[PDB]
C-alpha cells in the first residue's frame, strides 16, 4: 500500500508547558475559564478530522 | 463438755433459690433506638455523599478543563 506520511522532526517543534501535574490542576479553572477558544477550536478539529497530522497548528 | 453444736438461737439464714433479676428494657424501647440511630446514619450519610458528588463533580471538570493541553 501507500507509503505513511509523518511530519518531520522540525515541524513538531515547539516551546512545551514545562510545569508539573499540580501546578495545572491548580489553575485548570482559571485556565479553561480564560483560554477557552482555542483550546475549543482545536478540539473541534481534532474531532472533525480524525487525523493529529491535520491539527498541527 | 465441749462439742461442735449450734448456738441457742440457730444459724441465719441461707438462700436455696433461683435469683435471676431480669435486668433490661423492654422491646419497644430497643427497637425505637435502633430505628433512631439507623435514621440519623441515613441522614448523615445523605449529606456526606451529597458533598462528595459536588466535589467529584468539580474535579471532573477540572480535568475537562485540563484535557486539551494534554
Amino acid at each position: 500500500p501507500g507509503i505513511v506520511e509523518l511530519p518531520s522532526l522540525e515541524d513538531l517543534k515547539v516551546q512545551e508547558v514545562k510545569v508539573s501535574s499540580s501546578v495545572l490542576k491548580a489553575a485548570a479553572h482559571h485556565y479553561g475559564a480564560q483560554c477557552d477558544k482555542p483550546n475549543k477550536e482545536f478540539m473541534l478539529c481534532r474531532w472533525e478530522e480524525k487525523d493529529p497530522r491535520r491539527c498541527l497548528e | 463438755v465441749k462439742q461442735d453444736m449450734p448456738p441457742v438461737g440457730g444459724y441465719g439464714p441461707i438462700d436455696y433459690k433461683r435469683n435471676l433479676p431480669r435486668r433490661g428494657l423492654s422491646g419497644y424501647s430497643m427497637f425505637a433506638v435502633g430505628i433512631g440511630a439507623l435514621l440519623f446514619g441515613y441522614w448523615s450519610m445523605m449529606r456526606w455523599n451529597r458533598e462528595r458528588r459536588r466535589l467529584q463533580i468539580e474535579d471532573f471538570e477540572a480535568r475537562i478543563a485540563l484535557m486539551p493541553l494534554l
